[PDB]
Parts: C-alpha cells; structure tokens; sequence
C-alpha cells in the first residue's frame, strides 16, 4: 500500500557478511602413488585383481587427464570436474582389463556374467569408473589368450570381495585385425568412503593464515563453513578433535598444524521493525534491531528488545502508544519521535 | 525454495498474531482497575493480618513473600524469543493495586468511585450476604480474626510441601521446550538424500544434478515446520480458553461476592 | 588350561569415537560387552575382552588367524620391554608356539610372505589391564586402560572409560585367537569376554569423561530409562 | 478480511510450479511424452492437494473460535436482556439495569 | 459415529497405491531388484504417514 498507519511492522532481516577465507592444511607434501598403478604394463586379469589402499599422500587426478586419453571416465557419488577439493577418508583401487563390448556390464543395478561371476558392487557405492582402449599394448598378433574370465559358478559374488579358486575359466582372443566391439580395454575402480571426517588423501591447494574474533570463512580439512573463531578452554584429550552440544553441532576444531582448540561461534543476525506514526502525520521512521547490542552495527539507545536508532529516551512517562518490548513504548511528539517507560494509571 | 510458493507468508502471519493474543490475554486479565491504590500506612484492620499477601518494603523487587515462594518454586538456526510487553514489576503494580482496593474499599472500587467502610462493616456486610446476621460477627470478632490469621498461616507450607502444587505452569514450560528441541533436531534427518548438509552436496555435485537431493530437503523442512505451527496453533486456542476463565474470576470472585456453587471455592464464599 | 566361570559386571566401557562432548546424556548402538555377563576364566566371534592381573610379565602378544597355516596371511603382535612389533607377515605356527627367551623358531617356522610391519611403543606398562579387541569392514582397533586395583579376587565393580589405543587398517580375516606366553613351567591366570551389538546410553561430565552408562536390554527398569533418557 | 485472503491465497496458489517445468496441464501434456509426463503432473497434483488440505484445516480452526464467541453471545442475550444480572462486570460495568 | 468412520477410514486406506505399482510390500520385493524396489517403497511410506 502507498499509505502506512500507526504501528510498529516488521519488515526484513539482517545478517553480518564475511570478511574473508581461512584454509589449513597438513604439512605434509608426499605424492600418492597413482602413477605406479598406472603405465605399469601389465594388468591383471578381470576375475584375479588387485587391491591397493591409498593414503597418507596427496591426491592429485590431472595427472590421470594427462596419462592416457580415456574412452569412458563415468562418476556416481561425485561430480568429476571437481576432484581436487575434497577430501577422502579411504581410497580402494581395483585395476583389470576386459573386453571392450564388457565395459558397460559392470556397475551398480547391473546385471551381466562379468557383473555377477567377477566382481560386484553395492547398491550404494561411492566411486568412479575409468576405462581405455589398449589395443596396441594388450593384443598379440597371433592372439593374447593370457587374459581369461570366468563365467560359470553356483552363487553369485558379494560385493567387494575376490575370487581366485578354479571350465569357467575361458582365455580371450585379442589380435589387431579385430575391431571395435572386442579389442581390450583397461579399466579401474575407485572406490571412495565420504565421512565428512578428517582424512588422509586431501586436495592439492595450500593453506593461509590463521585469524580471530572477525565473522570469516574456514575450510578445516573438509569442515567448511563460517563464522567467528576465539581462543577455547575446553580440556581436550589426545583423541579428541570435533566438539558438539545437545542439539548435535560444531562448536570446536583441533588446528591440524598447531595442535590447539577453537571455539566457533555463529555470527550476529536478526530480526528489523520499523516504527512510524501514519503517513498523514509525519515521514520519519526509527529502526529496532531485534535481540542486538547496538555495537553490531539519539542515534542509539540499548533496551532489552534490542538496539533503537532513530528515537530520544526521555524521563516522563505517559499513556502506551505504540509497544516496544519490555515496558517502553514510543510516541510522536519540536516534532521527533521519543521512547519512554510506560505509565499504569494516575496515584490514588 | 522461491518456486514453491507462499508458505512463509503464512507462517508469519499466524506466528504474528499468536504473540499479538499472549499479549492481549495478559492485558485482559490484570488491567482491570484504572487508579493505582496504596494502602494506608498504619496497617490495623481490626486484628486482621495481611502480612503475608501485602508488598514487602525491603526487598528490591516489591514483592509479597508469598509471591516470591510461587516465583522461586518454578524453574538457535532462525528461532528467536521475544520479550513480553509488560515486565514482572508492573503486574506486581496491578496486583497490589487491586488488594489494597479491595482492603480499603469493598466491592465499590468495581462499580465506580471507591468509598471508605471499615474493615470488621465490611465483614459483617459480607455475612449478611450468605444469610448470617451481623451480630454473629460483632459477638465473635478475635475468634474470626485469629481463624483467618491461621488459615493464611498455613498456605505457604501447604504450596512448599505438595511437590506437584504448580504443575499446570510447569506443563507449558516442558511443552514448548519440547516442541523446540523436536524442531531443531528435525534439522539432522536426511529424507532419502546423500546428506543433510547443503554446503556438502554443493561441492559434490554438478549443479544439474544437485536438484534432485535439495529437493527432498527442502520438502522435508516445509512439512516439519507446517506440523510445528499447527501444533502451536491449537495450543494457544487452550491458553486462551484458560485465560478467559481467569478474567472472569477476577471480576466476580475479586471485584465482588459470587452466588454461584463452587465457583470461588468449596463453601459459602466470603471473599478473595 | 582350566576353566572357569565369573560374572562380567559393569565392565568394558570405551569411547565410540574421536568427538568431544560435555554435560550430554548420548545415545549410541554398537558392539559392546554386556552388563553382567559370564565370563571365561582361563589358567573369537565378533570381538574380545581382554583383562589380567599379572605382574611377572610372563604375558605379551597374541596370535590371529583364521586357517592358522603360513599360506594366509595372519596377525602376529609381539611385545618385548622397549617396543611393540606387529606382522601380518606369514607364519606358520608351531604346535604350542611361544617366546623361548629369545629365539623365534618355536613362535614361527619362518615369514616367506610379509604386507603390513608396524613398531611403536610398547602397550604394557594391584593393577589391573583391560584391553579391547574388534576388527570391522576391514580395519582393526585396540582399546586399553590400566587402573590400580585393590586385593580382590574377581572383577572389581564401578565404571572406568577405555580409551582407545590403536587403529590398524590391516584388512585381513581372523577367526581365532590365542594367546602368546614367554617362558620353566608356572601358572596364570585371565579374563575373557565376548561382545556382541547393544544400544546403550553413555554420561558425560564437564570435563568429557565418561562416568555412567545404562544398559538398555537388561530388564524394564534400564529400558524404562532409556525411552525416557 | 480473512475470509477474503484465504480464498485470495488459495487461488493464487495454482500458478506455482511445486517443482515442474511448467505450472499448466495443457501444455505440458502436450509436448511431453506422457511415459515421463505422468511424474510431472503428480507433482502438481501433490502440491496441490497440500494447500487443499492445508486451507480446511486453518477453516476449521477458526470455525472453533467463532462457536465459541457465538455460544458467549447466546448466554449474554439470555441473561442480561431476559432478565437482570447479578454477576459483577457482565453486562456492563456498573450496576446492571437492562440491555 | 465419528470414530467408527475415523478408523474404518484409517484402515480402508491400507489398500491404495500412491502411484505406485502396487499396494502389498511383498509383491513388490519378490518382483523387483533391491535398488529400484526402494523408489515404489516411499510413495507407501509418505502416503501411510
Ligand atoms: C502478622 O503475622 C506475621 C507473621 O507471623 C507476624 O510477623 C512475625 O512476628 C513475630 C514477632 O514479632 C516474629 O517472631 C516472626 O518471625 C514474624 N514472622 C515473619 C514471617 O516475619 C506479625 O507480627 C503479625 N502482625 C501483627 C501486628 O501481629
Ligand atoms: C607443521 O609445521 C609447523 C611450522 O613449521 C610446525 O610448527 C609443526 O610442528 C608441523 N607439524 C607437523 C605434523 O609436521
Ligand atoms: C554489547 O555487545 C557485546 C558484544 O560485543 C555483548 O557481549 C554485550 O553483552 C552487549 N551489552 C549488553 C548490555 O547487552
Ligand atoms: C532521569 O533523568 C536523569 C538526569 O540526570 C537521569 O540521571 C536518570 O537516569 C533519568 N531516569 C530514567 C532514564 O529513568
Ligand atoms: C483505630 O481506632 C483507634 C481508636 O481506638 C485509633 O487510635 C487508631 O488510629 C485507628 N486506626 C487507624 C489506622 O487510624
Ligand atoms: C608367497 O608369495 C608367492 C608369490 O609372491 C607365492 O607363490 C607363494 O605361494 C607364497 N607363499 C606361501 C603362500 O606360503
Ligand atoms: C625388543 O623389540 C625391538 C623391536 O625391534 C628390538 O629392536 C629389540 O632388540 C627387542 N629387545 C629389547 C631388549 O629391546
Ligand atoms: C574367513 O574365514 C572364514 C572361516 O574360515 C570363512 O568362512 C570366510 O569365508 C572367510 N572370508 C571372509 C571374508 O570372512
Ligand atoms: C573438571 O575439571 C576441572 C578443572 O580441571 C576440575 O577442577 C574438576 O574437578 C573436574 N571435574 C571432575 C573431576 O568431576
């Protein structure tokens, strides 16, 4: 509406914007070793294959862009363009080489003789599967019937386990005068485990230094977030490193670098009322921020409900004519606008 | 969230005038008289001893010992609390205001200008109106004086003995810590999602495909906070229910003398 | 190798995980050891609770395995007065292996095979020594306490945390275990008690230790108190 | 008043998309292949059926409170205006006299 | 009167489908993989509650 009557509305919020961004990271600088599973030319076959358990070493998967021109690279619990800012608690790689018509058999909610009969996975996997073509690598002239694949067993595989007891077992025939459609492809899974806990394989990028008592963001090796970080007092032992309360949130960090403990807090926000008299009268207003000391921010004036800009305190009381909060009340009065305490009735 | 339409508005709306009514049922209930009335400064009624319901001069906050029992013996993403309007010492004002009307006055400080009587006129006044005559209390007045003395004595260790005296107050407490703290831990389910942390998924995921899990959340939150305002909704419909009743009590037990059965207690009613 | 049986009592509490909490009564659900329970007195399955009181040091390590042959892999702990040594190398186990002191023919024939080595400081230091063992989706904890004791032939009775000690992530199969001496013949004597899935409901005082905890499947007065926490 | 911005609010709830590519049947039944069109228009049909349900709850709710103002009103025609009241502030404050 | 309908209701509405392929879980589960099994299930859960 174009015309406003008498009252006190409540109209917006407000919130207090960061300053800047805070990054910590291990000391550490190792490399993992995810060129030596790579370019070792020689893989195993798809129902005897390896594991390999990554950790305490920096993650780094360009470097997989820059091996090999990939024919399938498809990712389920991630996106793959963003690889190099999370952080895992557990990688688990699994390295065969299969046919090339085969590739699309093994995944989740799949069913297929190399899906059931070599290897199998959960229906809440978390991974990514690579794949190439290594015609000119893994295929003999004459037929390389080194590689074999099982195909006849009375049950079905769990997922995540290996076979290698022995005719299921039947030998490929790959030669260069095949085509698409049976030449083979070398294919890995890798197999993560997202806790949203501190974890060995981190990101490439490097930390900053560390502030205090200013609204900022933090990135502690995976707790993203913002907020005020102060020194703290709460006697952690040695394994202790998150804090909670009884709603179940953060409310302390261990710095990885130094050994210490933070206190987070949430920044200042609320709630903003706007008092006026109507617009016949007058056009001035004043502002109640509400639940704030007046420092977050006549010209100010500290109540219980919160901090007033725009409005005079004044000794007298009077009648209430427009509510407040805890007992004042303000009014429109060589014109302003004044709060005051309120008044109960006349002495008898 | 923008897409789904205007929920929040309502929501607002009836959070806005529940606070409005909590406020207007307390206005309702104690402001009734339009004088602040003292009592006198010589404190003899005619043996009658008020002691223990008047204000108590030495403490800070002007409260009568009695009130200070009741006062003792009864113990964030997005939620706030508002103060209420009027503060502990303005109701205390009002109570005070209606005792010592009532002490000095009568029944006629309710109907218009309040006329002096004598405490023990008064009294007999009052046993005429229950079919006893007036000499039955003139002939009887230490008796009924020290009866009254002892049975106002006996009220404060009746409220602290009985552990459960003030359960009624203490319901509305638990219940609305309790609708708090179910909200608030609602925030940590999942709702068939990868997880219940948005900044998680929007660094996990390709924008396209992060739709499909913000969605369940979202319709999570709505249907909880829906389920949160209705609840409070019907409660405060009780509350005020039970805050006309008190109103009413107040003018016809307090303001005047009922002839209505067990309306003011279990007997021939006298006063309150 | 006489048997015997005793009662558990409220023994083999430890902190589920590295999260700091103060002044909360929590709730969780894993394996764990159950209040009053009897337990093997000796003179696998899911996990072991491990207790002694022994000061001659005559105990040290244990043995893991599940084919108990040197073709698999199984989990071989030795610990000596200055380190602790761990292999998950091969072995292959003599009839009644033990510490000869100081050769280690009688512990294994040889090691052909070897995947995960660890060394560190050793675990072991009237007293009385807790240990909790439990290996799950492929990696395996440790948990211990040491605590003075008083002269008391059973277990003693009251509420201690078990802080955890080691985490391995080895990934292997066990199935057995036995127990390693060093040794002249003598006699000892231990606890031991198997843990199976519980809920319980864990106190925590100003400081972040564990002090009470409530065993929800006892009788209906324990889940009368955890429905109402 | 309220009763007005009820009925408002409930017929302007109908151009939300609750969801979907389109906030009108015709069209999109139109162009999509019904086989993924069905989904689509369930969950038009979910939101719609919320603020159904959600506008005769809240009719209920005030219907309670108006029973009540009404059942106080019936007692107040027959006791102050059949007949003379005794109760204090009632009828008026004042000693009652007729209504 | 209002009870009995209230509950014969409650009950009656066991039988309906939610948009989904059926109303029994059993049919469901002995028909259907377990990862697709569990996209018919919550249409039942969320119209039960
Ligand atoms: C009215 O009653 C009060 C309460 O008993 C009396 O105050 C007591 O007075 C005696 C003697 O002066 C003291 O021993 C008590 O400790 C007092 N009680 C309290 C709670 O303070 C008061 O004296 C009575 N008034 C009159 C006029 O007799
Ligand atoms: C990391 O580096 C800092 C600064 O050089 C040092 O104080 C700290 O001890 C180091 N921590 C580790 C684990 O290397
Ligand atoms: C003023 O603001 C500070 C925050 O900087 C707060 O700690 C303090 O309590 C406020 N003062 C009052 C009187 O509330
Ligand atoms: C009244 O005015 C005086 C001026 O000195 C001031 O000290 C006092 O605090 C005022 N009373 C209030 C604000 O209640
Ligand atoms: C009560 O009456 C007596 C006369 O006997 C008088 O002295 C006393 O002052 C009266 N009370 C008051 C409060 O004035
Ligand atoms: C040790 O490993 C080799 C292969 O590296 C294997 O041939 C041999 O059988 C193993 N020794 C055992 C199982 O005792
Ligand atoms: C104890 O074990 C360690 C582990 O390697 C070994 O170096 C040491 O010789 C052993 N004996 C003593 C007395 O430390
Ligand atoms: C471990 O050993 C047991 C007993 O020999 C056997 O039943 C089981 O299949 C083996 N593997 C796993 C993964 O448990
Ligand atoms: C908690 O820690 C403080 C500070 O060390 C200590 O004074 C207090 O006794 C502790 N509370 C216990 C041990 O219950």
């Amino acid at each position: 509406s174009f015309t406003v009557e008498k009252g006190i509305y409540q109209t917006s919020n407000f919130r207090v914007q960061p300053t800047e961004s805070i990054v910590r990271f291990p000391n550490i600088t190792n490399l993992c070793p995810f060129h030596e599973v790579f370019n070792a030319t020689t893989f195993a076959s798809v129902y005897a294959w390896n594991r390999k358990r990554i950790s305490n070493c920096v993650a780094d998967y360009s470097v997989i862009y820059n091996f090999a021109p990939f024919f399938a690279f498809k990712c389920y619990g991630v996106s793959p363009t963003k690889l190099n800012d999370l952080c895992f608690t557990n990688v688990y790689a699994d390295s065969f080489v299969i046919r090339g018509n085969e590739v699309s058999q093994i995944a989740p909610g799949q069913t297929g003789n190399i899906a059931d009969y070599n290897y199998k996975l959960p229906d809440d996997f978390t991974g990514c599967v690579i794949a190439w073509n290594s015609n000119k690598l893994d295929s003999k002239p004459s037929g390389n019937y080194n590689y074999l694949y099982r195909l006849f067993r009375k049950s079905k595989l769990k997922p995540f386990e290996r076979d290698i007891s022995t005719s299921p077992l039947q030998s490929y025939g790959f030669r260069p005068t095949y085509g698409v459609g049976h030449q083979p492809y070398r294919v890995v899974v890798l197999s993560f485990e997202l806790l949203h806990a501190p974890a060995t394989v981190c990101g490439p990028k490097k930390s900053t230094n560390l502030v205090k008592n200013k609204c900022v963001n933090f990135n502690f090796n995976g707790l993203t977030g913002t907020g005020v970080l102060t020194e703290s007092n709460k006697k952690f032992l040695p394994f202790q490193q998150f804090g909670r309360d009884i709603a179940d949130t953060t409310d302390a960090v261990r710095d990885p670098q130094t050994l210490e403990i933070l206190d987070i807090t949430p920044c200042s926000f609320g709630g903003v009322s706007v008092i006026t008299p109507g617009t016949n009268t007058s056009n001035q207003v004043a502002v109640l921020y509400q639940g704030v000391n007046c420092t977050e921010v006549s010209n100010v004036f500290q109540t219980r409900a919160g901090c007033l800009i725009g409005a005079e305190y004044v000794n007298n009381s009077y009648e209430c004519d427009i509510p407040i909060g805890a007992g004042i009340c303000a009014s429109y009065q060589s014109q302003s606008i004044i709060a005051y305490t309120m008044s109960l009735g006349a002495e008898n | 969230l923008l897409q789904y339409g205007s929920f929040c508005t309502q929501l607002k709306r009836a959070l806005t005038g529940i606070a409005v009514e909590q406020d207007k049922n307390t206005q309702e209930v104690f402001a009734q008289v339009k004088q602040i009335y003292k009592t006198p400064p010589i404190k003899y009624f005619g043996g009658f001893n008020f002691s223990q319901i008047l204000p108590d001069p030495s403490k800070p906050s002007k409260r009568s010992p009695i009130e200070d029992l009741l006062f003792n013996k009864v113990t964030f993403n997005g939620l706030t609390v508002l103060p209420p309007l009027l503060t502990d010492e303005m109701i205390a004002q009002y109570t005070s205001a209606l005792l010592a009307g009532t002490i000095t006055s009568g029944w006629t400080f309710g109907a218009g200008p309040a006329l002096q009587i004598p405490f023990p006129m008064q009294m007999a006044y009052r046993f005429n109106g229950i079919g006893v005559t007036q000499n039955v209390l003139y002939e009887n007045q230490k008796l009924i004086a020290n009866q009254f003395n002892s049975a106002i004595g006996k009220i404060q260790d009746s409220l602290s003995s009985t552990p459960s005296a003030l359960g009624k107050l203490q319901d509305v407490v638990n219940h609305n810590a309790q609708a708090l703290n179910t909200l608030v831990k609602q925030l940590s389910s999942k709702f068939g999602a990868i997880s219940s942390v948005l900044n998680d998924i929007l660094s996990r995921l390709d924008p396209p495909e992060a739709e499909v899990q913000i969605d369940r959340l979202i319709t999570g939150r709505l249907q909880s906070l829906q389920t949160y305002v209705t609840q409070q909704l019907i409660r405060a419909a009780e509350i005020r229910a039970s805050a006309n009743l008190a109103a009413t009590k107040m003018s016809e037990c307090v303001l005047g003398q009922s002839k209505r059965v067990d309306f003011c207690g279990k007997g021939y009613h006298l006063m309150s | 190798r006489t048997q015997s049986y005793t009662n558990s009592f409220t023994r083999g509490v430890y902190y589920p995980d590295k999260v700091f909490r103060s002044s909360v009564l929590h709730s969780t659900q894993d394996l764990f050891l159950p209040f009053f329970s009897n337990v093997t007195w000796f003179h696998f399955n899911d996990g072991v609770y491990f207790a002694s009181t022994e000061k001659s040091n005559i105990i040290r390590g244990w043995i893991f395995g599940t084919t108990l042959d040197s073709k698999t892999q199984s989990l071989l702990i030795v610990n000596n007065a200055t380190n602790v040594v761990i292999k998950v190398c091969e072995f292959q186990f003599c009839n009644d292996p033990f510490l000869d002191v100081e050769s280690e023919f009688r512990v294994y024939s040889s090691a052909n095979n070897c995947t995960f080595e660890y060394v560190s400081q050793p675990f072991l230091m009237k007293n009385l020594r807790e240990f909790v063992f439990k290996n799950i989706d492929g990696y395996f904890k440790i948990y211990s306490k040491h605590t003075p004791i008083n002269l008391e032939r059973d277990l003693p009775q009251g509420f201690s945390a078990l802080e955890p000690l080691v985490d391995l992530p080895i990934g292997i199969n066990i199935t057995r275990f036995q127990t390693l001496l060093a040794l002249t013949a003598g006699a000892a004597a231990y606890y031991v008690g198997y843990l199976q899935p519980r809920t319980f409901l864990l106190k925590y005082n100003e400081n972040g230790t564990i002090t009470d905890a409530v065993d929800c499947a006892l009788d209906p007065l324990s889940e009368t108190k955890c429905t109402l926490k």
